[PDB]
């Protein structure tokens, strides 16, 4: 049984250098044609080939990203090492290491190339976010109005990621849309979670926000403004 | 370089159904082809590595054939853990390229988006920024586009948007957006709008506001 | 360049 697993800061700050580990078992680097390469997929995108690393030691890199990889193995720990320089956001991804056969041999003789041509086992991959921000809590907004109405609360500038958010302290859960973050250019997040109900329930809601990393609880109760 | 181009990007289905996906490369790769799986959360799993054969312990609804610059993937029933994101790789000349993907979801009857649009808030003018929200609720297929226009002017590199999963039970999706401005700006308008496409929709619709109005 | 395995 062959397993791999990613490791590395999950954060980093724009400039910096990204060392990523990938320690693995059940195979060596020293094993006949062996391959471990790296591969990242940054949020709701396609994944991207990035390079690897053969037992012989021959070396590839994505051309677009050539100047800023480095990647190398060390064989009795049965480890691979990325190394990315000069990060910036658009480097924010998950960053999956895997491992790829050499050919079939027997007696020691290569005989099937047809197995090499996959990546077949996967590490589960380690989110890495970058940005130069400062742990920081959100501001909240409120979000005021088939014949549904919606109203919500925006949870504006904060991080990093994790944020909750529930209505009525758990108890509004029909009708409730709790989107994903996106990472503004400023370096934090922003989410809006909005409740669809009758128009006629305009009953009181009340998001219930909390960001553990900056210890910001809020409640925001929101209703159809007009005093 | 090499291009690996994915077809459809997106396709929705039933349990049961039989699907195929297709994989187009600008120049041929033999039979260096591999197909993926991957499921929401997790890494990608190999299906079918070399173009056709079945990767060990892989189920045998999955199928793979062609060579050269045409390859398919097909699933020949589709079950549950099947609603997923696939792809296909290339590793016959470096660097060892990923298609784009295409999204598999649950087919559902067509339904338009419920759309609304949010001021921002007078607190959050206060501290002199301003976010203007559009919602696309509950709507199917998943494509739509929010096109934001302020006094008529068409907006473009101001707003952000994200989208929820698959509903578990609906079957839908929906959308938010973002258009952020400073509060310096959004004084200088009047007519924010937030304009929808959408296949359920027979012509765009738009919902709007004017700044102010009281 | 050709993968390392391919011609």
């Amino acid at each position: 049984r062959i397993t791999l697993k990613e490791s590395g800061p999950p954060l980093v700050k724009p400039t910096q250098t990204l060392t990523l580990t990938c320690s693995f078992s059940g195979f060596s680097l020293s094993d006949f044609g062996v391959g471990v390469g790296w591969i990242r997929q940054p949020p709701g995108k396609a994944l991207e080939w990035l390079a690897i690393i053969y037992s012989d030691d021959d070396k590839r890199y994505s051309p677009s990203l050539n100047t800023r990889l480095t990647i190398t193995k060390d064989t009795s720990k049965n480890q691979v090492v990325l190394v990315m320089t000069r990060v910036s956001p658009v480097d924010t991804a998950t960053y999956f290491c895997a491992h790829r056969r050499g050919p079939t041999t027997l007696f020691g003789v290569p005989i099937a190339r047809g197995p090499v041509n996959a990546m077949d086992v996967w590490g589960q991959g380690i989110t890495v976010t970058i940005s130069s921000t400062s742990t920081k809590g959100p501001s909240v907004f409120p979000l005021a109005p088939g014949a549904a109405a919606a109203l919500g609360c925006l949870v504006k500038d904060y991080f990093p990621e994790p944020v909750t958010v529930s209505w009525n302290s758990g108890a509004l859960t029909s009708g409730v849309h709790t989107f994903p973050a996106v990472l503004q250019s400023s370096g934090l997040y922003s989410l809006s979670s909005v409740v669809t109900v009758p128009s006629s329930s305009l009953q009181t809601y009340t998001c219930n926000v909390n960001h553990k990393p900056s210890n910001t609880k809020v409640d925001k109760r929101v209703e159809p403004k007009s005093c | 370089a090499l291009q690996l181009t994915q077809s459809p990007s997106s396709l929705s289905a039933s349990v049961g159904d039989r699907i195929t996906i297709t994989c187009r490369a600008s120049q041929g790769v033999t039979s260096a082809l591999a197909w993926y799986r991957q499921k929401p959360g997790s890494p990608p799993q190999l299906l079918i590595y070399d173009a056709s054969s079945l990767e060990s312990g892989v189920p045998s609804r999955f199928s793979g054939s062609g060579s050269g610059t045409e390859f398919t993937l097909t699933i020949s029933t589709l079950r549950p853990e099947d609603f997923a994101t696939y792809y296909c790789q290339q590793l016959h000349f470096y660097p060892h390229t990923f298609g784009g993907g295409t999204r598999v979801d649950v087919r559902r009857t067509v339904a338009a988006p419920s759309v609304f649009i949010f001021p921002p808030s007078d607190e959050q003018l206060k501290s002199g920024t301003a976010s203007v929200v559009c919602l696309l609720n509950n709507f199917y297929p998943r494509e739509a586009k929010v096109q934001w226009k302020v006094d008529n002017a068409l907006q473009s590199g101001n707003s952000q948007e994200s989208v929820t999963e698959q509903d578990s039970k609906d079957s839908t999706y929906s959308l938010s957006s973002t258009l952020t401005l400073s509060k310096a700006d959004y004084e200088k308008h009047k007519v924010y709008e937030c304009e929808v496409t959408h296949q359920g929709l027979s012509s765009p619709v738009t919902k709007s506001f004017n700044r102010g109005e009281c | 360049d050709l993968d390392r395995w391919a011609s």
